Parts: C-alpha cells; structure tokens; sequence
C-alpha cells in the first residue's frame, strides 16, 4: 500500500538494474546516492 | 462568566468540577503495588501544577 | 511569639487480624488474583482550579 | 462516487465503544493530476489498497450487523485468562487444637505431617459486558471503506458513522 | 567569611530542539521507528490534548512547536518536457 520507497526496500533491488551498476561504476564524478531515497526500516 | 457580589479582599474562586478519582490496586504478588490513577472530565496530562 | 514543636521518638503501629493461616494465606492467595483485586475511591470525586 | 478515502473509527476509551468514522487528510497524497501516464497509477495502488481493507474487515471480524453496540457480549472480544494457582499451608487444620490451650505453646509441618489442598478457579465471576476492556479495539472494527457515498437518500444511509450519534436515535 | 547560603542550580539550553522517537523502546533508528507506522498506528484515527506548561513568560513569546510528519517527493521524468506531480504529508 506504500509506492514512493517508504516501505519498499533498498536502492539497488526494485528499481531498474540498467544503470544500477553506473552507481557505482561512476566513481568520484557522480557519486550518487543522495538522488535517490534510501528506505531503512525496523521489525514489527 | 462569573458576574458575583463584589466583596472587600481578594478571594480565590476555588472552583471545584466533579471529576471521579478511581485507583485499581492490582495486586498479583503478595507484597507488590502496581496501580494506575485516571479521571474522567480529566485527561492526565493537560492540568494546572 | 517564641514558640516552636520539635519531635523525638517517633513510631509506626499496625494492628493485625490475629487469623487462622489456613483462612489467611488461602484469601491472599485469592487476592492475589488478576480479576480479584481492590479498588477504592472518595465523596470528594472532583478536580480543582486555581 | 469514483474516488472516496478508506474511512477510519474515532475512539473513546473507558466507554469502549467508538464514535465514528472519518476520512484521512494530514497524510493524502497530491490529486493534482500528473498525467494521462501516472493517473492510472493514483487511482490503481490506491484500489488494490481498497480491497486490502475490504478483505480483511470480513477476517478480523465478523461483517457489521448492529454498527456500534453499548449492550455488548464476549465472543470474539476476550475474556481474561482462566487459571489459578493453588498451594498448601506449612500449619495445619485440625492438629492445632491440642496444644496451645492446654500447655504446649506454638511457635511437611514436622510434627504431623498431613497432605490437604482444595483448588478453587479465579475467572471472571460472570461473562464481560459493555464496551472493549484493555486492547482488542483494532480486531472489533476495522478501518473499512464506504466507495459511493450517501447512495440512498431516505432508506439507509452511513448511520453509526457519525461520533455525534448514540445507538438510541438518530440526530 | 561567615557568610551561609544555599547554591541556585539549573541549566541553560538554547541552540538545539527536543527530538522523540515514536519506537516501543523510544529510539530513532533509521526513519520507521517499532510503533511509529506499525499497523495499529497506520489505520486507526487518534487526537492529541497535551500540555505545555513551561516557565516565567516577560514577553509574549510564540512556543514553536514541530510534529515530525512524512514528505518525501518522487521526481518523475519519463516525458521531454513534463515534470509529473506527487506530494505527501
């Protein structure tokens, strides 16, 4: 029921495995991991 | 609004609400207080202390 | 006026049920019961205001 | 008619019994419609999420037949826990009357041993009534949904709905 | 000097703000918190009386008070040129 990464899970699992690499692959000059949100979550 | 006799000194209105003070005193082992106070036209936080 | 209350020998009283064990130790044991409990309140059931 | 909010109970406590539903506001996405690309989206993760508390409002309880009961009866709503615990005395009974009357004052028991328990239950003396107790508000009536509001002027209408409502009469 | 008094001790904060958590614990570890949007505390409509009974007020001041509420945006880009629309609180 939550779409917009509030309860989905870490960058690198649903989202598209295209450009996920160039995350990474991209060193120093695009150093990128404040673009996309960071969901972080806690047992029930 | 409280329109009253005026009078010589100054008085403290002591308004009083009637306002239920009940304390349950759960008692599961033999020498334990465990107890919660609650009123009813009282929540338990928002009061003058 | 020079006058004063002082205090010097203090002491605290309990004035038991001098019960039978068997009657005593059963009802504190049901007493001891998560449904059975105690509950008091007052004739002064009011809040106040200042 | 086409897009309602899941509507959600307002609680008073000690009564046990909720007021009423209402719809959520301080947390209701943007409606301002992105496009003919995402319009689909707003109104599809928000319809399976519909059927998410549709489907289990008939699981957690029981469907709605009296909307909101004062009068209310254990069955789903539970009664506290049914067990005691019972033991012996280090003095007993009947072997007490022979000595401290006469001359022997007093002071398993090992002077006479005797083995005697009677084990009486410590549940609640007759069945809970009234409204919810401790916690089970959540299982007893769960955020359900109203998707075609007010469809039905003088019949029926979302009656128990409103908080400022008791059981007896309308208005 | 022969001179008897009692000490007048207190604090002084200023430059910081007064932070809970909403964790069975109380503890803000990462952004969901234990009883913060559990399942109880996501579905269920609730209200909020509380008090703030504070010390001596000279001037009439303005008690700035924050509720840490969600507002996470998704900028969409599958078009050339349209910006696509999504805010939450």
């Amino acid at each position: 029921w939550s779409y917009m990464h509030i309860s989905g899970q870490d960058a690198s699992e649903y989202l598209s495995p295209g450009l996920v690499q160039f995350a990474r692959a991209t060193e120093t000059y695009f150093s990128l991991n404040n673009k996309f949100r960071n969901p972080t979550v806690a047992p029930t | 609004t409280f329109e009253v006799d005026p009078m010589d000194e100054p008085t403290l209105l002591y308004v009083l609400f009637e306002v239920f003070d009940v304390v349950r005193v759960h008692r599961p082992h033999r020498g334990v207080i465990e107890t919660v106070y609650l009123r009813t036209p009282f929540s338990a936080g928002n009061a003058t202390t | 006026d020079g006058a004063s209350i002082k205090f010097d020998s203090i002491c605290l009283y309990a004035t038991f049920f001098p019960m039978a064990h068997n009657t005593a130790s059963t009802l504190e044991a049901m007493l001891r019961n998560d449904t059975n409990d105690q509950s008091f309140n007052d004739y002064l059931s009011a809040a106040n205001m200042l | 008619k086409e897009i309602p909010t899941p509507y959600m109970w307002s609680y008073q406590p000690q009564m046990g019994l909720a007021a009423g539903a209402a719809q959520d506001y301080s947390t209701r996405i943007n409606y301002m419609s992105a496009g003919p690309h995402m319009i689909s989206r707003v109104n599809g993760i928000r319809a399976h999420r519909n059927r998410i508390l549709l489907e289990q409002a008939a699981i957690t309880t029981t469907p709605r037949n009296n909307l909101n009961p004062r009068s209310w009866p254990a069955a789903l709503v539970y009664q506290e826990s049914p067990a005691p615990t019972t033991v012996v005395l280090p003095r007993d009974a009947q072997a007490e009357v022979q000595m401290t009357n006469s001359g022997a004052q007093l002071a398993r028991p090992s002077f006479t041993p005797r083995q005697a328990i009677l084990t009486l239950q410590t549940s609640s003396s007759e069945p809970r009534s009234g409204g919810i107790g401790t916690l089970q508000f959540i299982e007893e009536f769960v955020p359900s949904v109203y998707f075609n509001p007010f469809s039905g002027p003088p019949g029926h209408y979302p009656d128990q709905f409103i908080p400022n409502f008791d059981a007896v009469k309308d208005s | 000097t022969a001179v008897d008094s009692i000490t007048q001790k207190k604090f002084l904060c200023d430059r910081t703000l007064w932070r809970i958590p909403f964790s069975s614990n109380f503890m803000s570890m990462g952004a969901l918190t234990d009883l913060g949007q559990n399942l109880l505390y996501a579905n269920s409509a609730h209200a909020l009386d509380m008090t703030f009974e504070v010390d001596p007020m000279d001037e009439p001041t303005l008690l700035y008070v924050l509720f840490e509420v969600f507002d996470v945006v998704r900028v969409h880009r599958p078009h050339r040129g349209v910006i696509e629309t999504v805010y939450l609180r």
